[PDB]
């Protein structure tokens, strides 16, 4: 799928993106990103021979902060992209009733399907 | 497809001003003064319709105006107008600073005997109004209509419908 | 090229025969010239007679495989009188692989070529029979 | 000495490209590219061509083939024609003779095109009021409108200078 | 990807080298000015697919302004016909300078 | 073709002079290369400069002054760079 | 179709085949690259002149100056190869096998 | 080399690639490609061995003829309907010449003969920067000019590049040639889905660039040319071994790991069309180019080759290489599996 109003330049978060619900505090995806940041600081201790779980606690706090921040912005952009996809889908549904006909519900009193037994 | 609509040979007979080039170049400024008032009709016709085979009556009009002007300068002073343009003729491309004293002589002739102040610089410029009799044309670029407009997508956006709607990672 | 592969597949198969074998020999000559052109570009034969010999060998073998494929195609289509199966071209691909092994004069290569060329030829006719487009929709 | 002089100078042009695409010694190659550049200058001046074709002449026939012949003189020796070189020259002359013969005695020659085969006095201007030789005022832009283009061009040449000195032992 | 800082900063630094009919430094046209103006106005608010299937007539008019292919084909046919009938000899030609 | 007539007459008369003069009596250094490429790059920058006297009659004069000074200034920076950084030394 | 364009495109194919097949010296290859450059220059210049494409008539000279400094870089690379070797053949480059 | 000069050359590589990204004029795209070449030439020959000199010669010749054939395609575009807008082209012949020009620009099957030769005789930093920016620079252009390309061009080059980077690749222990054949196979993948949904192509470009940065950073952490040197890296340090394991398996693309995500989405938005036999052929060849990854892993971290002493000497010195950014790129490149709906972060 393509832009869809790249006219209207790049615009990392549009001004229409302040109508969607934001990602809340302690949402599990950014909790996973914080766990990944903790593991990143831990392997950062592990590359050089500095000891694990200690003597790098400011780096742990730094990597947690930075990754949770970046993941928060990307979660907001992700929610906006799914919202604009759903609204464009429903707009093209409502725009042309001629090509998407309503399937009248043939209930199972009259729908015929064969049997083909497994013995 | 479509054929052109050429004018006839009956409109293609104006008394052509079969004069030479240096005399026509030296006789330019006072021709801009006395005549060249009703040929901006022709200029506005040419720039409101990009179509000669249509503005040719005004071409016949500027042709007869220039011939009338050269008749009027032919009958009266100067006959040393001939001396002035043959003084300016053989000087390569005709610089007007070449034969300046005889330019003053021709100006003094035409001023003291006929009138016709020379247009000072820069008065052969300075964008000029013109009224006509014909009404101004519409859409001379003969084209069709602008075929389809894009329906402009507006309206305040809903949130996502049941998440990504991919395989999984719902919400 | 599209024109001669279209000439090959335009024949009802079916029997409109020996035009099938002529088109298959044209396919073989073209493919042999392709692969021989890459080989003579990437070998420097020295002498040039060796280069002409290698290109002639490649074109001759690919044209022979195409000819034998078309011959047993036509014969199996006339005999079985059932133009819809891929089993006839399975026989075709195995015959082409066997004669590839004959013209390279080793037999294990001929056996593996029988198996793989038979499977690919059955798949080609089978995909033409159901209808699987060349390379694309390219729509969505 | 006649109408198809643009076509004939194009024949000598493609002959020159064949004449150094046959791979001679590179000073003969520089000679062939100088002759080809001179007749290409002739072609573009036949289209007129007032500035750009005299402008290429200082760069390629003024600054580039000089250094190509310089580097031919200082780097390679080639101290002593051959079958392959002159045979490719023969086949190139044969291909040009065949193409121009089929242009001459037929309608059109198609590689995959439709080249309407006759000499080009068409198309050309219908004697407009040029007055400034439109190439001249076109290239007399680039300093009002040309903000970005000349900046990145000069910047690329500066980076070319530092690249050349680095590869030839910067600093 | 293609980005849009060109539109975002408000400096249209590269849109003037782009087409004809943008304002030349002296206000002169090209050879096919009006054909461009009507073609651009035909295919402006358009999603470049009904541009392919709807503005075809004016696009072909613009292309034959730009190259003049079939007009030269007609003129060349006239030249070849003129050559073969002067080879025939009927009406030793008064289409040049006189009757 | 008028200057082509002049070129033809000069070329033919020169060939007449030469052929009637002839039928009648009977390693390298990098320093060689740096100056030529320096010529080439500054000559291309001359090619960028030289439409300046074409351009000096427009309605944008301060900008023309600024970018013309920018072109000669860049050329001077290149000159002074290869000047200071032992580009032309012996 | 302005018939000369056919000859200049055929001249482009001449210079392109001369760029691709080349026997001994890299200098002939680089000079045929320059010939290809001249071909594009002339072809585009005749097009822009007959179009009266007068606004953006920068293409001939700017295409020229850019691909000229490309040829300058090629000259420096050929000088470096000829400096670290005896000659500048296509041969004596068969080291670093693919 | 001066560090100021290297910062300048990096600035000009970034300038050329950003000019390729940002411009709308054809001359500016050609200038960006040429300036990218001119700047990337002295990153190679960073030492003065003749290997890098011959590699730079081959690279310059192929890159310059690709640039000039691109200019040929543009001047054909203005021989037809002529304007300098990066849009739909106006000739199948011009689009053919242009896509073959870009196929020479970035690693394709008829044109891949310079890639292992240019990567073998150069150091690791030059190979990293050439793979990253010389596989990033044409993708923007192809993303632009996709709506006027005959599909058989792109699809033929993609299929043949995937199978050549597969089959060529079972024979080299030169690690630069291994990574180059991997680059050919992945560029075939990243070009294949250009005419269906280019979001997949650009996401695959991001994932491939991050993976190759991880791999070359692991090789720059301890200078190796062969697999036996990697067995010595097994002896001297254990964490590099499990990194080689995870990054080689993510080049292999297995569904627990993040290298599988670019394959799977390609197969999805390819098979929503009527293309099924082409996905199963491409993914069989994706099974093929895992084998040299797997024998490399067998050589590095799982079996163990006999070692040489003076590794006893190298025990007394702890590691002191600087990594540019290894661990962030590693866990961004390998644990990215549950972030598949960061697909739509791109368009």
């Amino acid at each position: 799928m393509t832009g869809r109003q790249a006219r209207a330049p790049l615009q990392f978060l549009p001004d229409e993106a302040r109508s969607l619900p934001p990602p809340k505090l302690t949402d599990p995806r950014l909790a996973y990103i914080g766990f990944l940041g903790y593991c990143s600081g831990l392997i950062d201790n592990a590359i050089r021979r500095r000891p694990v779980l200690s003597a790098g606690l400011h780096r742990q706090f730094l990597y947690i902060t930075s990754f949770v921040f970046v993941g928060y912005y990307l979660l907001k952009r992700q929610d906006y992209m799914y919202a604009v996809r759903d609204h464009d889908m429903f707009s093209y549904i409502k725009s042309h009733p001629e090509d998407f006909p309503e399937k009248d519900k043939k209930t199972y009193r009259e729908v015929f399907e064969e049997f083909h037994p497994v013995r | 497809p479509g054929i052109v609509e050429l004018p006839s040979l009956e409109d293609l007979k104006v008394q052509e001003v079969k004069v030479s080039s240096s005399v026509l170049k030296a006789a330019a400024h006072h021709y801009g003064a006395q005549c060249d008032k009703p040929n901006k009709e022709f200029m506005l016709c040419r720039w409101e319709e990009k179509d000669p085979r249509r503005c040719l009556e005004e071409g016949k009009l500027v042709n007869q105006c220039a011939l009338e002007f050269f008749r009027q300068i032919k009958r009266h002073c100067a006959e040393p107008f001939t001396e002035y343009w043959t003084c300016i003729d053989y000087s390569g491309l005709q610089l007007f600073r070449r034969c300046r004293k005889e330019q003053a002589q021709f100006d003094k002739c035409v001023l003291d005997k006929l009138g016709w102040v020379r247009p000072d610089l820069g008065e052969l410029s300075k964008v000029t109004k013109v009224k006509t009799d014909r009404p101004l044309p519409e859409n001379p670029y003969h084209s069709r209509a602008r075929p389809e407009p894009n329906p402009e997508v507006e309206g305040d956006l809903k949130p996502a419908r049941h998440g990504s709607r991919l395989f999984f990672w719902t919400m | 090229a599209k024109t001669l592969l279209h000439q090959y597949w335009d024949i009802p198969e079916g029997t409109e025969c020996h035009r099938k074998t002529y088109a298959a020999t044209s396919i073989g000559g073209a493919s042999g010239l392709v692969v021989s052109a890459y080989s003579v570009a990437l070998k420097t034969p020295t002498s040039f007679l060796e280069g002409v010999a290698r290109t002639g060998r490649y074109t001759f073998t690919a044209a022979a495989i195409g000819a034998i494929f078309g011959l047993t195609s036509c014969i199996s289509a006339q005999v079985r009188e059932k133009p819809d199966d891929p089993l006839n071209y399975l026989i075709g691909g195995c015959a082409g692989g066997l004669t590839l092994g004959a013209r390279t004069r080793s037999y294990g290569i001929g056996a593996a070529a029988c198996a793989y060329m038979g499977l690919t030829a059955a798949l080609v006719k089978m995909g033409q029979l159901e209808g699987w487009k060349v390379f694309a929709e390219p729509k969505v | 000495m006649m109408t198809y002089i643009v076509f004939i100078l194009s024949i000598i042009f493609v002959m020159g490209f064949v004449g150094f695409s046959s791979k001679p010694s590179p000073i003969y190659g520089g000679l062939g590219l100088i002759v080809s550049g001179g007749v290409g200058c002739g072609i573009v001046l036949n289209f007129g061509g007032s500035f750009l074709g005299l402008m290429v002449f200082l760069i390629y026939l003024g600054g580039m083939m000089v250094v190509f012949g310089y580097t031919t003189a200082m780097a390679t020796e080639q101290y002593p024609s051959n079958k392959v070189v002159l045979g490719t020259f023969i086949t190139g002359l044969l291909m040009e003779f065949l193409m121009v013969y089929y242009v001459l005695k037929d309608k059109e020659v198609e590689i995959v095109f439709k080249f309407n085969g006759m000499g080009d006095w068409v198309i050309y201007d219908t004697g407009d009021s040029g007055f400034f030789s439109e190439e001249a005022m076109g290239i007399a832009a680039l300093y009002s409108y040309g903000t970005w283009l000349v900046i990145v061009t000069g910047w690329s040449l500066l980076i070319g200078v530092v690249v050349i000195m680095e590869i030839t032992r910067g600093n | 990807p293609f980005f849009d800082v060109q539109k975002k900063l408000g400096v249209d630094l590269d849109h003037w080298m782009t087409i004809q009919s943008a304002e030349q430094p002296h206000r002169i046209p090209a050879r096919c000015h009006a054909f461009e103006k009507e073609w651009i106005e035909c295919a402006h608010g358009i999603g470049s697919i009904r541009a392919e299937k709807e503005c075809k007539i004016e696009f072909e008019d613009f292309r034959e302004c730009l190259l003049r292919q079939k007009t030269m084909k007609r003129l060349n046919a006239i030249k070849r016909q003129r050559d073969k009938l002067i080879k025939e000899g009927k009406y030793t030609p008064p289409p040049h300078h006189s009757g | 073709m008028n200057l082509m007539i002049t070129l033809l007459t000069n070329f033919t008369l020169a060939t007449l002079l030469v052929t009637i003069a002839f039928w009648l009596p009977q390693p390298f250094s990098m320093k060689f290369f740096l100056v030529a490429i320096t010529f080439l790059l500054f000559d291309l920058e001359i090619a960028l400069l030289l439409p300046l006297p074409w351009a000096s009659q427009t309605t944008n004069l301060n900008t023309m002054l600024t970018m013309a000074l920018l072109l000669i200034f860049l050329l001077a920076v290149s000159l002074a760079y290869e000047w200071t950084q032992k580009g032309l030394e012996w | 179709m302005s018939l000369v364009y056919m000859n200049i495109m055929m001249a482009f194919t001449v210079s392109l085949t001369g760029l691709l097949m080349y026997r001994s010296h890299l200098m002939s290859s680089l000079l045929c690259l320059e010939g290809m450059m001249l071909s594009l220059f002339i072809l585009a210049t005749l097009m822009i002149l007959n179009s009266h494409f007068t606004l953006a008539s920068m293409m001939p000279i700017i295409l020229l100056v850019f691909a000229a400094c490309e040829a300058a870089l090629g000259l420096s690379l050929l000088v470096m190869v000829s400096n670290t070797y005896g000659t500048d053949y296509v041969q004596n480059l068969n080291l670093l096998q693919c | 080399m001066n560090p100021i000069i290297l910062i300048i050359i990096l600035m000009t590589v970034m300038l050329g690639t950003i000019i390729v990204m940002i411009s709308t004029h054809w001359l500016l795209i050609w200038i960006g490609f040429e300036m990218n070449m001119l700047a990337i030439i002295p990153i190679m020959m960073k030492k003065h061995n003749p290997r890098a000199t011959e590699a730079s010669t081959k690279y310059f010749l192929t890159q310059s003829t690709a640039s000039m054939l691109l200019m040929m395609a543009i001047i054909i575009n203005l021989m037809f309907s002529g304007q300098w807008t990066v849009m739909k082209l106006f000739n199948p012949m011009a689009s053919m010449l242009m896509t073959m020009a870009l196929a020479m620009k970035l690693g394709m099957a008829p044109f891949h003969f310079w890639v292992p030769e240019v990567t073998q005789g150069i150091p690791l930093s030059s190979g990293l920067i050439l793979l990253t920016w010389q596989k990033l620079a044409p993708m923007s252009v192809l993303y632009q000019i996709l709506p006027s390309i005959n599909l058989d061009l792109i699809l033929t080059l993609s299929i043949l590049s995937i199978t050549i980077g597969g089959w060529g690749g079972l024979n080299q222990t030169q690690l630069r040639k291994i990574m180059a054949y991997s680059s050919i196979a992945h560029m075939g993948w990243m070009t294949a889905v250009l005419l269906y949904n280019p979001t997949m192509t650009l996401l695959n470009l991001i994932i491939y660039i991050i993976m190759t940065s991880t791999m070359f950073t692991l090789f720059m952490a301890n200078s190796t040319t062969t697999t036996l040197s990697l067995s010595h890296t097994w002896n001297k340090a254990p964490i590099m071994t499990i990194l080689v394991l995870i990054t080689l398996l993510s080049m292999g693309g297995l569904p627990p790991l993040s290298g599988f995500m670019p394959k799977w989405m390609i197969i999805q938005e390819m098979t929503k069309n009527d293309s099924i036999i082409l996905p199963t052929l491409m993914a069989i060849t994706a099974l093929l180019n895992l084998y040299f990854y797997m024998r490399l892993t067998y050589s590095t971290a799982l079996t163990m080759f006999p070692s040489t002493n003076n590794m006893k000497m190298k025990w007394q010195f702890p590691t002191t290489k600087r990594m540019t950014l290894l661990p962030t790129m590693t866990v961004l490149s390998t644990m990215l599996l549950p972030l598949t709906p960061i697909l739509s972060i791109l368009e």
